[PDB]
């Protein structure tokens, strides 16, 4: 039961509306504007800390991640033991330090987005034994991927399985 | 023995952030060299130490037990905040074969001050007698470092979704303790190793705790809920 991602808007109480947009220093820029919606490599800088996109409305601060697979070894489950140096400092450090920024925890929640599903699946565990709240993990690619397409006959095969099981129960 | 499907294992040992922030570089490098010669005599692979790399081969151009001089270029220092941080891993890319790493970080916060060796499970697939060898790494560190508070060798899946406690630790399967415990207050197959005026050692059960069979989860259950009881279960930060 992956966690459905809402939609996004455009751009140009919730604090990080005090910061405003900067310049950052193609596979991966093209899932972050597909995820944030953000132009060229502008980011959001609030708190004194980068961001990879803000919504506004929801009230939420997005970072995407894009191909980080091959850092993994698909089946097992884990990162591939000379790998650990770049999962550690940059998809387990800054998620620390992005859950660390928000300050009122109702309005303010930060969400993480990535094409690739076993990297979601690692850093969402990662994320539950570090105590982060605010910070929730999503398996959300853009299209024409081999990824959404497994992400489609996911979602496709659930309704298929809440199907038998629905109408055969009260549930 | 080499498995298709093995077990991920957290073996995490924490420590004093205080304590510890204000070693300087060269006590650093001090602790982590002695750590790897305790590990050498464990098995082959724990042998040879190598540097992270960005690809395979990059990271297998140094390594820190041929050219010991190197171990000092794998240590960070920040400039707020000195919060050093060290990776090293060793040498083997399958897990199924005994590839493991080594994260030593330790910045002065409680959550953020630990030692760590990434998939424990390769460990298993390596180890004949799994209980005697993870003991003596438990002894390297305490030996090494005086200033550990806690450390926890348990199944992955069982500390994150399955525990007793959940805004808190576990002793897991192997678990260090900084008190003195008493046999009496534990499960019969739980057996426990003083340290003189350090802390206990918990051993619940010899065989490797499995999370499908009920005669191992209520082991380190019942164990968690007695150290809650006493007050020595800590929480997750802090």
């Amino acid at each position: 039961l992956p966690r459905m991602g809402p939609r996004l808007p455009f751009e140009l109480e919730c604090p990080p509306s005090r910061g405003e947009m900067a310049i950052a220093n193609d596979l991966s820029a093209r899932y972050q504007q597909w995820v944030t919606n953000f132009p060229f490599p502008h980011e959001w800088f609030w708190s004194g800390t980068w961001w990879d996109g803000f919504d506004e409305p929801r009230c939420t601060l997005l970072e995407a991640k894009a191909n980080y697979a091959f850092l993994f070894v698909p089946l097992l489950g884990v990162p591939r033991p000379w790998a650990r140096a770049k999962v550690k400092s940059d998809l387990l450090q800054k998620a620390e330090v992005h859950s660390d920024k928000a300050r009122p925890t109702p309005p303010v929640f930060v969400e993480w987005h990535f094409l690739q599903r076993i990297v979601y699946e690692y850093c969402a565990a990662e994320y539950l034994r570090m105590g982060l709240a605010n910070l929730k993990a999503f398996w959300n690619p853009m299209p024409g991927t081999d990824e959404h397409d497994d992400y489609q006959e996911t979602r496709a095969k659930e309704q298929e399985e809440m199907k038998r099981f629905c109408e055969e129960n009260p549930g | 023995t080499d498995a298709k499907a093995f077990r991920r294992y957290i073996f995490e040992l924490y420590f004093d952030p205080a304590r510890l922030l204000e070693l300087d570089d060269d006590q650093h490098l001090q602790r982590i060299e002695r750590f790897l010669d305790a590990l050498a005599p464990l098995h082959p692979v724990l042998e040879n130490w190598y540097l992270c790399g960005d690809s395979l081969r990059d990271a297998l151009s140094h390594n820190v037990t041929e050219h010991r001089q190197d171990l000092a270029k794998a240590l960070s220092r920040d400039r707020r905040t000195r919060a050093v941080e060290l990776v090293l891993w060793n040498g083997e890319e399958d897990p199924l074969k005994g590839g493991l790493s080594l994260d030593y970080e330790a910045s002065g916060r409680a959550v953020s001050s630990r030692l760590q060796l990434e998939d424990a499970g390769s460990l298993l697939q390596v180890f004949d007698a799994p209980a005697s060898s993870f003991v003596a790494i438990f002894l390297a560190v305490l030996e090494i470092w005086p200033e550990t508070t806690w450390g926890m060798l348990a199944p992955h899946a069982y500390f994150v979704h399955q525990r007793t406690f959940p805004d808190r630790r576990s002793i897991g399967w192997i678990g260090f303790c900084p008190h003195p415990l008493r046999a009496t207050d534990f499960p019969a197959a739980t057996e426990l190793v003083d340290i003189p005026g350090r802390g206990t050692l918990l051993l619940n059960g010899r065989e490797p705790m499995d999370e499908t069979r009920r005669e191992h989860f209520e082991r380190v259950g019942e164990a968690d809920i007695k150290l809650m009881e006493l007050g020595y279960l800590p929480p997750l930060r802090g």
